[PDB]
């Protein structure tokens, strides 16, 4: 059967672009002339919480959809892309008693996706419902803040005894906001962020630059891409907690063995580092 | 008995180390454990007898939380056919060959994932970042494995001395890779980390291409810092350490599941601190 992919919005792994006036994708290249495979994906415009989402078809390629079509091919399978609905990568949520997963994670469960091809972070809480492929890239947490701002990082007193002088936050209903919540050390952080939370990466990281968020936790492989294709930004204090992103299934997937060994292939034979050198980063700063 | 499993293990430091069991006492130290080691009484014989040593290091104090929370015993004993593992004539020797043959439930140690591994063995998450590094004197210059110098080491007089140690991960991926290369450093060969080091030191050698985590971890403690790796940090092949089971063992979900708790509540980053904190 033909397999529903499920992505969400995420440079420098998902880029997401309108379709052209005829519903095609523009032919455009990579920085060292290759030509940008595309695909069409469809998935809501308006991404205002709380309004309805009607899916236009639009343009998705990067990273993870160069990852998608290797797969594809290898393993021999056909697809359909979709952005995630309500624009989250997933948690685990009192309703109330029960509990659901919103985000891609709900949508691979209740059968709306087959696959999850995404900067998807492995972890325990996932992992109980869903199964993961070995990571295709090894990455940690780390803060971005504005050129000129001065934190020595995640032990910096201004995020341990926050206040409203100092704001900081991360993306709602993510990995990284289900790591605050559970460790009980980071509790007084994790009760500040909640206050401030953007509902993607992307908000967050243009209210850095508006001075509107003085530091975003989040994921180094996409804030270090920020970085050096922003030059008003910088990445303070490096790694201080290492996790991986893998191909999200049910554990009932027929796939899950040959993809994870498809992943470890392309780790060994230099393919992984040649989407690293296309896509994760190549320019600058100073 | 169903829940008390033969476990293979084979010393790598600061993953896992061997000491002597001290006689009168006929105990194992408070931080480490009982692994045996069967040692042949002489060449001319299959005669041997099981030494009790005693084991410590970062992947055993894994082995003992995961026996706590997965709520298994083990009997734990050090390989003697090979080492890590390598197919030859197509059987596995090592830790691999160890589990593939049944003799193991689970590996436990600095044993890399890679493809061709699991294909006859169940890896778990990784629970230890690493991969392919190159570790130099300090100033030398070379971007990594895809530098000229490695890929076409005759372009250049006198040609870059290199080596690795072999029947590794390390050179089944450059036999893959780099044709050239690798059968340009089978001269160079080492039989061991600490050969190769001192190698380095006394300028036998040019450059080390090895498990990225072991050369980290003896670059934070080389005396003078003036070894390090070429990134500086950068890794070749990223993948990780992880525990070998048999293909479709009942263990693996259970493992897995109890690797990424001790990931997300922090007795990992507490395990690196524990073994792995260097000087440089
Ligand atoms: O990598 C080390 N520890 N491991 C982790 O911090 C860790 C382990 C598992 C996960 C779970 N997610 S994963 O499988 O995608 C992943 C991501 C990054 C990693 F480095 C590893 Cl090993 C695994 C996350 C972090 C490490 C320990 C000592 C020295 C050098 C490296
Ligand atoms: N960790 C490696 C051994 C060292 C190496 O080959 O780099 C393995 O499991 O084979």
């Amino acid at each position: 059967t033909r397999l529903k992919i499920v992505t969400i919005h995420q440079e420098p792994f998902v880029y997401v672009k309108p379709t052209m006036s005829d519903g095609t994708c523009k032919e455009e290249f990579t920085v060292n002339g290759d030509p940008v495979k595309k695909v069409i994906c469809t998935g809501p415009n308006d991404t205002s919480p709380g309004s309805p989402r009607h899916t236009v078809p639009q343009c998705c390629y990067g990273f993870c959809i160069d990852l998608l079509i290797k797969l594809a091919r290898t393993m021999n399978f056909t697809y359909e892309v979709h952005l995630v609905a309500d624009g989250k990568f997933g948690t685990q949520e009192r309703v109330n008693n029960k509990k659901e997963w919103n985000g891609m994670m709900g949508e691979l469960l209740s059968g709306q996706a087959d696959m999850i091809v995404a900067p998807l972070t492995i972890n325990n809480e996932r992992a109980q419902y869903i199964e993961f492929s070995k990571p295709f890239k090894y990455q940690g947490l780390t803060i971005l803040v504005k050129k000129g701002t001065r934190i020595t990082g995640i032990n910096d007193p201004r995020l341990r005894n926050p206040s409203d002088k100092f704001i900081y936050a991360t993306v709602k209903q993510s990995s990284v906001d289900i790591y605050f919540r559970r460790q009980v050390e980071l509790s007084t952080m994790y009760r500040h962020m909640e206050k401030h939370n953007y509902e993607s990466a992307a908000e967050a990281i243009q209210a850095v630059r508006d001075n509107k968020l003085h530091a975003f936790i989040w994921d180094s492989a996409v804030l270090e891409f920020e970085a050096s294709q922003k030059c008003d930004l910088v990445t303070t204090g490096e790694l201080f907690f290492r996790s991986g992103f893998g191909i999200g299934m049910r554990k009932d997937s027929p796939w899950k063995q040959n993809v994870s060994l498809s992943i470890l292939k392309s780790h060994e034979n230099g393919f992984m580092e040649d989407l690293d050198k296309t896509w994760v980063r190549y320019q600058e700063c100073d | 008995d169903d829940n008390h499993l033969s476990i293979v293990t084979l010393e790598e430091a600061p993953f896992v180390i061997v000491e002597d069991i001290d006689p009168l006492t006929e105990t194992c130290v408070r931080n480490t454990v009982p692994c045996r080691k069967f040692v042949k009484i002489n060449n001319s014989t299959n005669e041997g007898m099981n030494v009790k040593k005693c084991c410590k290091g970062f992947c055993i104090d894994i082995l003992k939380k995961l026996s706590r929370t997965v709520k298994f015993t083990y009997d734990l004993y050090l390989v003697t056919n090979g080492k890590h593992g390598k197919k030859v004539n197509n059987v596995w020797n090592g830790m691999i060959g160890e589990v593939v043959y049944q003799r193991a439930v689970m590996a436990v140690g600095s044993l890399t994932i890679n493809e061709e591994r699991s294909e006859v063995v169940d890896f778990s998450v990784p629970f230890v970042e690493t991969g392919i590094s190159v570790m130099v004197s300090r100033g030398t210059q070379v971007t990594g494995l895809s530098d000229k110098k490695f890929q076409r080491p005759h372009d250049y007089s006198p040609p870059f001395r290199f080596g690795t140690v072999p029947n590794g991960s390390t050179e089944r991926n450059i036999r893959n890779n780099y044709p050239y290369m690798h059968q340009y450093m089978t001269r160079f060969n080492q039989r061991g980390v600490e050969d190769a080091l001192v190698s380095l030191k006394t300028g036998k050698l040019d450059a080390f291409i090895y498990d990225a985590a072991v050369l980290n971890y003896k670059a934070g403690r080389d005396e003078g810092c003036k070894l390090v790796t070429i990134g500086s940090g950068y890794i070749f092949a990223t993948t990780g350490y992880g525990i070998a089971l048999q293909k479709g063992s009942p263990w693996k979900r259970q493992i897995d599941l109890a690797l990424l708790q001790f990931v997300g509540d922090g007795e990992m980053e507490e395990l690196e601190t524990l073994w792995l904190t260097g000087i440089c």
